[PDB]
């Protein structure tokens, strides 16, 4: 019951009380709603920046999947555990577009 | 701000002025158009109520910071662990009544990750209205400086903060000293580039005296409290959890 961004490059983690540690989420199924329903789970109200599919860098062997057959249940119990994500790539989210000045290009 | 520079507009958009009785008290980060984090030891009683508080983004100079020009503050939340005999867990939120419209010269920066993987001395950046020296007055320009931080184990030393460095604070400036966050910097911005983006690593909390040799400045370790701040977001208007 609980959602983080990780790292420069927002990948968007999800804990797992049984295995005690944050897993990436695959990009498998993933769309910019099941993105803004994480963002209004870190409080974000209804800011959203963006999403996009990342290859993971960290070697990860435990990810979170999306079962598009859960029905109409939260975002969190549609997750089950999936050593490989089909589409190759992590979610990675920003909530909010920040963190430029007037250089920043 | 010691040893720094007068910013220049939109270098440091995320900036604000948080002011009580129409005068600059401390500093503050804006993260979304309603939140700003600062400092727990600036909202203390008796300034714990909110609507002492009033916030200006977008402007570099005190004396344009008028009432009516700002922005009425409606919620202030001390971390609950807040300690102010230590200055532990020194970070709070503000929460506007009116959001604020982002533009070239207003607008927020990241709440830090975890896994940022920083260097132990990370180039960062200060900035704030406080005192130019040591015990001086509120500046009337926003200033800035090139901080770098200071690895906790190197700042407990016994010549510098005698193991009063918390995992929940951080240590950024120079141990000879001269360039320094200083009263009135407090709750504003220690931020660092990375991957491009501009992050909040810090609010400023406290130091011994400003630029002081072995006296470097503490910041609230706000990647500590990244989650809390997203918690107390989402309980805002919130029925059930
Ligand atoms: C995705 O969800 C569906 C339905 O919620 C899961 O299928 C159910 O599995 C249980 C246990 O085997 C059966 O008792 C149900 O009758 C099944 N209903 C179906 C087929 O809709 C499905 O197994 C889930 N997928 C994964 C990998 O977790
Ligand atoms: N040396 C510092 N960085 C530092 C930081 C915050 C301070 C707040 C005060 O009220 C007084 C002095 C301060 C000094």
């Amino acid at each position: 019951a609980c959602v983080r961004l990780y790292g420069p490059n927002f990948i968007l983690q999800v804990y797992s009380s049984q295995r005690k540690s944050w897993h990436p989420v695959c990009q498998d199924d993933w769309n910019e709603n099941y993105g803004r329903a994480a963002c209004r789970d870190m409080g974000y109200k209804n800011n959203f920046y963006s999403s996009q599919g990342i290859v993971d860098d960290s070697g990860s062997t435990s990810f979170m999947k999306l079962n598009t057959s859960a029905g109409n249940v939260d975002i969190y119990k549609k997750l089950y555990h999936s050593d490989a994500c089909s589409s190759k790539a992590v979610v990675s989210l920003r909530c909010i577009a920040c963190g430029v000045n007037l250089n920043s290009d | 701000i010691v040893g720094g520079e007068s910013a220049l507009p939109g270098a440091w958009p995320w900036q604000v002025s948080l002011h009580v009785q129409n005068v600059h008290v401390c500093g503050g980060s804006i993260i979304t158009p309603e939140w700003i984090v600062t400092a727990a030891h600036c909202v203390e009683k008796p300034l714990n109520n909110p609507w002492h508080w009033t916030a200006f983004a977008g402007i570099l100079r005190q004396s344009f910071m008028f009432y009516g020009a700002g922005y009425q503050v409606e919620k202030v939340i001390s971390h609950p662990n807040y300690d102010s005999k230590t200055k532990n867990n020194d970070i709070a939120l503000m929460k506007l009544q009116k959001p604020l419209t982002f533009n070239d010269l207003v607008k927020p920066v990241c709440l830090p990750n975890p896994g940022m993987m920083l260097q132990p001395e990370q180039l960062c950046w200060i900035s704030g209205w406080g005192a130019t020296e040591e015990k001086g007055k509120t500046s009337e320009v926003l200033n800035a400086a090139k901080v770098l931080l200071i690895e906790t184990q190197r700042c407990n030393s016994r010549y510098v903060y005698d193991n009063l460095i918390t995992p929940a604070m951080i240590c950024a400036g120079f141990l000879q000293g001269n360039v320094d966050s200083c009263q009135g910097d407090s709750g504003g911005p220690l931020v660092t580039s990375k991957n491009n983006i501009w992050w909040l690593i810090g609010d400023t909390s406290w130091g011994s005296g400003c630029a002081k040799a072995y006296r470097p400045g503490v910041y609230g370790n706000v990647m500590v409290f990244t989650d809390w701040i997203y918690r107390q977001m989402r309980a805002d208007g919130e029925f059930v959890e």
